[PDB]
């Protein structure tokens, strides 16, 4: 209740919260706190959509490209309504999987000579077809 | 003279889309006096094609009969009987095959166990096991692969399903594959593919290698830059 | 009138610790007129504890013959025969059995595999595997233990021997036991005991714990560049 969520990334599992604590009583001596929580996977591979990819042992977390806003907002100017660009900075790699997303693959299946490629489910359960 | 009747399998339905019935007959001395036919409960005739195999070393002959039936015929549970007639048999042999009812659907679970640590020290071979448990009914199809290349039907073995003593109604089976010690030490990948009706997409796969699954050490590197950037 | 005289397997020998022979004869009109008596090479009479089973629904009855003999005499190559006399049978029926000699012998190897990490993450159950391979012939008797005491045979399952496609003349088998994840996480120990006739002492054991497979090094490095 006393914390405000800024970003809730799922691919990098990054979550940032900010909070002001009323330390002492002088209004000019209150500290501003920034919390970062990162969960890293140790079993996932380089490309989450290809099981043959090698393992990944290097993780990079840029905070300038995480707390960024990229959706035009509406602004009232007393004579019209316009769309405004939040940031000008606006291929990112997905470290972990997303529950709200489904991951599938193509695999050759041989039986009596004939080969039937069928869609698989890399994720354990995720969504249903 | 014994007759073996094999009901259609789920894999044959999925990958061929044509239900077939087979009642293999062995221990036959003469192939010119054999006849394989299928009759329905009401007596309607079913077209059956009879094939004659080669000569077995034990002075026996086998006849193979493949016939096309509708998926409904089998799935409806309609009881079918294969008719075999021979001059040496005073009475024709009858076999009863049907699919039981009152069976629910349970999603199976798949796990791979890496080769034992004290097996690699002998530097002879490695064994990988694919354990699938918690499913009903008891028809499964497990196929092994190596980095997208289907493996030969001879390098791996599979066992018939058996009941689970703990929870009745859920079964299990496993597939064992052997590999060269140097091949596994190189770092090649292997996959376990299982086909069953209970799965949402009806096929699942899992992947193991040397680096994943009971490893020796964990090497991680982390970089956190731009920690004082603009957030707003 | 069918007479079957099956010899006991290695499992019965290693479980009952005594050599017990059976000359069970089924489909008998009147079991009151039955007599079971084995014979050694010398043809002496055998003290047989004849038993009568229940009444089959098809108006048939069976007689069971139990005899205890010193095991040291079977492996030497002595043929034992049981004689059964019935009123409906004009002549007695004799079944002569012995031990097949000349069978190739190889040492089985025992491998125990711990439960999978992903299964334990679900916090539901754990399973263990006792793989025995490279052995001949097909006579293996495997149990389980927990802290020096045996468990019921309703909590583990064993499989029949199956030929190994790779090396001709070699067999393999597997046993699967179920363990509650919480118990497993307490820190108990489990033991797999394999009994085969080719092993020098006939008994071999393996043990697995929770700490099996724990990693040795956790190299981790962190960089904080406030650029
Ligand atoms: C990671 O894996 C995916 C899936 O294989 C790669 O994208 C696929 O590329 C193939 C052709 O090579 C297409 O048939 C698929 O449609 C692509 N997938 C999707 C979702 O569009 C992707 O290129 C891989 N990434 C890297 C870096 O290799
Ligand atoms: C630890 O990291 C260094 C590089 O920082 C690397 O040289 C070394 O191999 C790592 N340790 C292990 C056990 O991989």
């Amino acid at each position: 209740d006393e914390r405000i969520v800024l970003v809730d990334n799922k691919c990098k599992c990054a979550r940032i919260t900010s909070r002001i604590i009323r330390s002492s009583e002088d209004p000019n001596e209150d500290i501003v706190e920034r919390n970062i929580r990162i969960i890293v996977p140790l079993n996932n591979r380089e490309n989450i959509s290809d099981p043959t990819s090698p393992l990944r042992t290097r993780f990079v977390y840029h905070l300038s490209d995480l707390c960024k806003k990229c959706d035009p907002t509406e602004v009232e100017l007393d004579n019209q309504i316009v769309t405004a660009t939040q940031s000008n900075i606006c291929t990112e790699t997905c470290y972990t999987y997303d529950r709200n997303k489904c991951y599938t693959a193509v695999v050759p299946l041989v039986y009596g000579g004939e080969t039937k490629m069928v869609e698989t489910a890399l994720t354990p359960d995720a969504c249903y077809p | 003279i014994r007759v073996f009747a094999i009901p259609p399998s789920f894999a044959s339905i999925f990958l061929t889309k044509s239900t077939k019935l087979t009642c293999l007959v062995t221990d036959l001395t003469t192939y010119d006096s054999v006849t394989i036919s299928w009759t329905r409960q009401n007596g309607e005739a079913v077209k059956t094609h009879t094939n004659i195999s080669e000569s077995h070393p034990n002075a026996t002959f086998s006849a193979v009969g493949e016939a096309s039936i509708c998926e409904d015929d089998w799935n409806s549970g309609e009881r079918f009987t294969c008719t075999v007639t021979h001059t040496d048999l005073p009475s024709p042999l009858k076999q009863t095959i049907s699919r039981p009812k009152g069976v629910a659907l349970h999603r199976p679970d798949v796990y791979l166990l890496p080769p034992a640590r004290e097996q690699l020290n002998l530097r002879e071979s490695a064994t990988i096991t694919c354990l699938v448990t918690g499913f009903s009914p008891a028809d499964v199809f497990v196929q092994w692969m190596q980095r997208g290349q289907p493996l030969s039907p001879e390098k791996y073995v599979t066992s018939a399903p058996m009941p689970e003593p703990q929870a009745p109604g859920r079964y299990f089976a496993h597939s064992i594959l052997t590999v060269s010690e140097e091949e596994w030490n190189t770092g090649e990948t292997y996959t376990c593919v299982v086909a069953h009706e209970a799965l949402p997409n009806r096929v699942t796969e899992r992947t193991v290698d040397k680096s994943t699954g009971k490893p020796t050490l964990y090497n991680v590197s982390l970089v956190m830059s731009d920690t004082a950037g603009t957030c707003y």
